[PDB]
């Protein structure tokens, strides 16, 4: 009953669409059939056995269903059987009242504070269809012959208002549609078995704005001119957030605000014609982009005159105060009337920089503003032009990832299928070429990192007289030696990861040592991919500036274009050693920096590991018991203080000091201390939500750490050394058969430990390794580093889906319950042939590669399809389908380095989803595998002082309202219980936002610590004042009418 | 004398043609017993339409109290055939002179049927 389209089961093959249409119109009412379509296996001469018919009204559909149920439809000795259809032939509403023809369409924004509306462009005779089922509204506009489709979703419109144009308050002749996001724009492009009753034989492709003045791009509101429409209020009442009030508007001549440039919603620079600062102008433009202040309301002469002469700090404060409020401000002039060095040290202490972030959409551009975030290596030596750096990402109108159909839609022309680029493709190319011009600046493309390529983000630097983009590019290094487009871009964007500064190393303390390579069975296997050596004095010198007490045995490092992990050796000559197969490109500088040294984090059992371990013989009883005991331990964590400390000391951080951790061992009852109680509750909720989203089993007998190889040659093929730190469980009972107590803090393992990488889709990745204890190896002093053998047939990293020694973590677990009997050879790691050009890169082919990475990017769907297929058929990860999926996944993960598309087949798509998925719209099927059992189990289980305090509360509220947080716990922990439509799809952006908010709150805590230190500066008196602050924040009588937060004194 | 007796409702017809002039295999699902049946019925001589309800009976002999190999008046679609395959939710394969019958139900519902025995097929459409 949802839709009027009905699928006919069996029809004769000899019939045509006209005969069936005549039969239906004879049995049913006259011309009651709208669309009739018979699919054809061939082009135009081999129709199928079924057909789909769309009726004009639901009553006709019900009558046809009743006739079919009574077997009263006999067409050429065939009894037609009617059934529901998956989708309609034409997206057309059933109700004739919703269909609106010949109505005037205009666009604009609330230019004035009063009830005044400005019209940018007016379209006459447009078609408006309201689709309640699709939750969207279609607008058909005919301009210069070819028509365009404008789709507005229900989420796009934030409020519905009714207005009048004739001038009568009683009459309702207009409707205002306040749109938050931009609307999709389509374009029409140019029969025996298709009646269709009309000329609907075309296709829709997404295109950019078709307006000459780009009115749609700069308009955030839509007005629908209509007749009196007394009964139209009921139809318009279905729109979300409808206002049942009568309002009148006044048309204002706003045809002057028309920009022919690609970037529409930016303010004009020639209007100012003065020395206005760039930062204030950027803040104002970002405010205009947000749904706070309209363009015309911020383009007045009075506002710019007032803001031109004023103190910079107060201007920024009032601007951020105006931006922080959720309510729309109509008259910012009245608001601002009623309202009335460090960068370098921040970079040195925590690498804190204010980076401008920009969002490029097909309709308009969104500027986030000077958001604080971590810093890369480039800004270390380019810390003068902080505002010149801008992060630019390409997303859709809803700030989601651009679909593959929006760029280069496929079309069959001639003998073969030739893709045709859409207007969005050309728009992206033009934006990358010309650049973004914001105020007195123009941003040019520098490079994109490896992570930014997946996220469709890029860095842009504004050219200046002292330094330009080409100057920075040539300072980073010479990339003309690379003849591969993907490789050159990867190398150029490689030196953009966050790292901590240290001492500078000269070029005279270098050496070249031979590597090792063995060729067996005609396969080139290289052991030394990114390995290196380091001395003890150099390790101490490097660790001094980052504050490391224990010297790590291995740490990921990169300098001068080199990249790889280096191990500590006790027989080194000098402080530095270099190998051969490490130089990616020749760099002009040799600055040293490190990213991460070592972490003894306990390992977890992800979905892939459990999926590949359900074949060797591991039964579901062990997994169910482990999940049940984990849930039992987590449930008692709330009411038991002993369980909380054990959980915190064995799940996140082996040796971590925190305020909650210190009070967990010694504290009051869980009922008391609401500040810690709410944090414990939200942590439990986050853990259970993460368990529901994905399988993350907490195991105490496993860790994750990087591994290296030593120049000993004593370990044979399959023999390694396992060493890790001692946790609470290990210290409580260290007497075990597979555990050797070599030291108080470090315990050696003698059990059978397997190694696996984070991505794994092949049964051959599992390899059983026996741990061996040797005095000679222990004499070198290795810790938190798996010792890979130097000699052998094939290297161990190659066994784990062709891994390399570039500081990547490894999965190690000294568990004796696994089944080591079954062994499967791993898949080959031979990649595709590199593509070498005959000429140098002209800076355009790299842009083409970057844009073409958006299309044919099936990295995320291959893993889901593999999981679904393994869930469906028995003997998973053994059939040829799983092997093909693993090969496709390897080819897709090699896309970032070599320009080879994955080419995901259509027949390999899952089309079905288990219960443990967030795709509620997609069909959900009951799963009976181990993951289904885990999901069922978890479902069953779940079923002076005052001034500082006020300032801290104001800062916290400002941060919460800027980031959308409504509670203290969700902004302190960094996890948001509510998310937008795009944040819930991909986890990379959500993780980036969580890291940013964590950095912001840590900066606020540091500022509060500095204020506390400056306030008193006397240790005993500081303790007394802290006790007084705790007393004054604990007394309920001292809290005022405002929302007083109790997280201010809790700093240590 | 009647081994299996139940009420069946036809679900669909494989040819689904009024004037196909061919044997039409009917699919019927039992009521209160949940048994699926395949039967080849000549629609032209004995018309059956989707949604109709009919009773079905199976007896080794049509005589009263013995005399294997007078229920003719009660029913109207008598047939004679033999059961040749009992392999399975056990199912039966009875051929009425080349007209195959597939009665799929439960192991307890159909258990008194022997291999290579002659059985009749009584059917009345109420």
């Amino acid at each position: 009953t949802n839709r009027s389209t009905v699928k006919i089961s069996n029809v004769p093959q000899t019939i045509v669409a006209d005969e069936l249409l005549r039969f239906l119109e004879l049995h049913l009412g006259e011309d009651t059939v709208f669309a009739l379509e018979i699919p054809t296996t061939r082009d135009n001469w081999k129709p199928r056995d079924f057909a789909r018919v769309q009726f004009t009204t639901l009553e006709v559909k019900s009558r046809a269903q009743l006739l079919s149920s009574q077997s009263k439809l006999l067409f050429k000795t065939h009894n037609l059987r009617l059934s529901e259809a998956y989708d309609d032939i034409i997206p057309r509403p059933v109700d004739p009242r919703k269909r609106l023809d010949d109505i005037v369409l205009t666009v604009g924004f609330p230019e004035s504070d009063e009830k005044r509306f400005c019209a940018l462009e007016k379209w006459d005779g447009v078609r408006c269809w309201i689709l309640t089922e699709k939750r969207r509204v279609e607008f058909w506009v005919w301009e210069s012959g070819d028509c365009y489709k404008i789709e507005v979703r229900f989420e796009d419109i934030i409020e519905t208002l009714s207005c009048c144009v004739n001038g009568d308050a009683s009459e309702i002749d207009a409707f205002l549609l306040k749109l938050k996001y931009g609307p999709k724009v389509f374009k029409r492009v140019t029969d025996r078995y298709r009646f269709c009753k009309e000329d609907f034989d075309f296709m829709w492709i997404r295109t950019t704005d078709f307006s000459g003045s780009k009115s749609i791009g700069t308009s955030t509101c839509f007005c629908l001119e209509v007749h009196n429409g007394s009964t139209m209020l009921d139809i318009f009442s279905g729109l979300p957030y409808y206002r049942e009030d009568t309002l009148s508007l006044t048309y204002v001549d706003g045809k002057t605000f028309a920009s022919a440039a690609q970037i529409v919603p930016l303010l004009n620079a020639a209007i100012l014609g003065l020395e206005f600062p760039y930062e204030i102008l950027f803040q104002l433009n970002a405010l205009v982009h947000a749904q706070k202040i309209s363009l015309f309301a911020a383009s007045d002469m009075e506002l710019i005159k007032i803001l031109r002469g004023m103190s910079l700090e107060t201007a920024l404060v009032i601007l951020k105060k105006l931006h922080q409020q959720s309510s729309i401000c109509y008259d910012p002039v009245f608001f601002v009337k009623t309202q009335m060095a460090s960068a370098y040290k921040r970079l040195t202490e925590q690498n804190i920089m204010s980076c401008q972030r920009a969002y490029v959409t097909p309709s308009k551009i969104y500027l986030l503003g000077p958001e604080l975030e971590t810093a890369n290596y480039v800004v270390k030596n380019f810390a003068e032009h902080v505002s010149d750096f801008m992060r630019v990402t390409f997303v859709e109108e809803d700030w989601s990832k651009l679909p593959a159909n929006a760029l280069s839609v496929n079309s069959k022309e001639g003998y073969f299928v030739k893709p045709s680029r859409t207007n969005i493709y050309n728009r992206v190319l033009s934006i990358l070429g010309e650049g973004i011009t914001v105020g007195p600046k123009r941003f040019e493309f520098l490079a994109f990192s490896a992570s930014q390529l997946r996220g469709n983000s890029v860095w842009m630097f504004a050219s200046n007289e002292k330094v330009k983009a080409e100057d920075i590019r040539e300072w980073m290094g010479c990339f003309r030696k690379i003849r591969s487009i993907s490789k050159c871009a990867a190398r150029m964007g490689q030196l953009f990861s966050a790292s901590r500064q240290t001492l500078i190393v000269r070029a005279q303390d270098v050496e070249q040592i031979p590597d090792i390579e063995v060729t067996t069975d005609g396969a080139d296997y290289c052991f030394s991919d990114g390995i290196g050596k380091i001395s003890l004095a150099f390790a101490k010198q490097v660790a001094q500036k980052c504050g490391l007490s224990h010297v790590p045995s291995a740490f990921q490092i990169r300098y001068g274009g080199y990249k790889g992990v280096i191990a500590v050796d006790r027989s080194s000559f000098r402080k530095l050693s270099l190998r051969d197969s490490m130089l990616k490109f020749d760099s002009n500088n040799r600055m040293l920096n490190v990213t991460r040294w070592t972490e003894s984090m306990p390992c977890f059992l992800n979905r892939e590991i459990i999926c590949l371990l359900s074949t060797l013989g591991i039964e579901d009883a062990m997994f169910e018991a482990m999940q049940a005991v984990h849930l039992s331990m987590l449930g008692n964590m709330l009411e038991d203080r002993d369980a909380a400390l054990n959980v915190l000391q064995k799940l996140s951080g082996e040796n971590s000091k925190n305020l909650l951790v210190k009070m967990l061992l010694q504290g009051y009852a869980p009922s008391s201390e609401p500040y810690l109680s709410m944090m414990l509750r939200v942590h439990h909720e986050s853990q259970l939500s993460e368990l529901k989203s994905r399988c993350r089993i907490l195991v105490p007998k496993g860790r994750i750490l990087i591994g290296c190889m030593d120049e000993m040659g004593i370990l044979e093929y399959g023999q390694v050394y396992v060493r890790v730190t001692l946790t609470k469980a290990e210290l409580k009972s260290r007497d075990q058969s597979y555990f050797r107590k070599i030291d108080e803090e470090t315990s050696v393992v003698i059990g059978k430990v397997v190694v696996t990488k984070n991505p794994c889709l092949h049964p051959g990745d599992i390899r059983v390794l026996d741990a061996i204890y040797e005095v000679h190896f222990e004499e070198k002093g290795y810790l938190d580093c798996i010792i890979f053998p130097q000699k052998g047939e094939r290297p161990h990293p190659n066994e784990c889906s062709g891994g390399d020694l570039d500081g990547d973590q490894f999965f190690v677990s000294w568990d004796e319950k696994i089944i080591p009997s079954e062994m499967d050879p791993p898949m080959d790691y031979a990649g595709s042939r590199p593509r070498l050009m005959d000429h140098d890169v002209t800076l355009e082919e790299i842009h083409k590669f970057f844009v073409d990475y958006m299309i044919s990017d099936t990295l995320g769907v291959i893993s889901t399809a593999h999981l679904v297929h393994a869930d469906r058929d028995p003997e998973k990860a053994r059939s040829q389908k799983c092997l093909e999926l693993a090969n496709l996944h390897s080819r897709a993960v090699d896309f970032a380095k070599t320009g080879a598309p994955a080419e995901m087949p259509y027949a390999l798509k899952p089309r079905e989803f288990p219960d443990f998925l967030e795709r509620f719209e997609k069909p959900t099927y009951i799963s009976e595998s181990v993951f289904g059992k885990l999901y069922r189990a978890v479902k069953s289980s779940l079923a002076t002082a005052k001034a500082h305090r006020d300032m801290y509360g104001e800062k916290l509220t400002s941060l919460m309202i800027y980031y959308g947080a409504a509670n203290e716990e969700e902004i302190l922990t960094g996890i948001l219980k509510t998310k937008e439509m795009y944040l819930a799809r991909d986890n990379r952006r959500y993780g980036d936002m969580k890291d940013r908010i964590t950095l912001s709150v840590k900066d606020l805590h540091k500022e509060a610590m500095g204020w506390f230190e400056k306030s008193c500066e006397d240790e005993q008196q500081k303790k007394k004042l802290a006790s007084a602050w705790y007393y004054v924040t604990y007394n309920p009588n001292h809290r005022d009418e405002k929302l007083t937060f109790l997280s201010f004194p809790w700093i240590v | 004398i009647i081994m299996f007796e139940d009420i069946f409702v036809v679900d669909k017809l494989d040819p689904d043609g009024k004037k196909f002039d061919k044997v039409t295999r009917v699919e019927a699902r039992s009521h209160n017993l949940e048994m699926f049946m395949h039967l080849d019925v000549n629609t032209e001589v004995y018309p059956l339409a989707v949604g109709d309800k009919f009773t079905l009976a199976m007896a080794p002999t049509l005589n009263l109290d013995g005399t294997p190999d007078t229920l003719a008046d009660k029913y109207e679609y008598i047939m004679h055939g033999k059961l040749y395959k009992i392999s399975e939710k056990a199912e039966l394969y009875v051929s009425f002179g080349g007209l195959l019958m597939l009665l799929q139900g439960d192991p307890a519902h159909i258990s008194h049927f022997e291999l290579d025995q002659r059985l009749f097929l009584l059917m009345r459409k109420l």
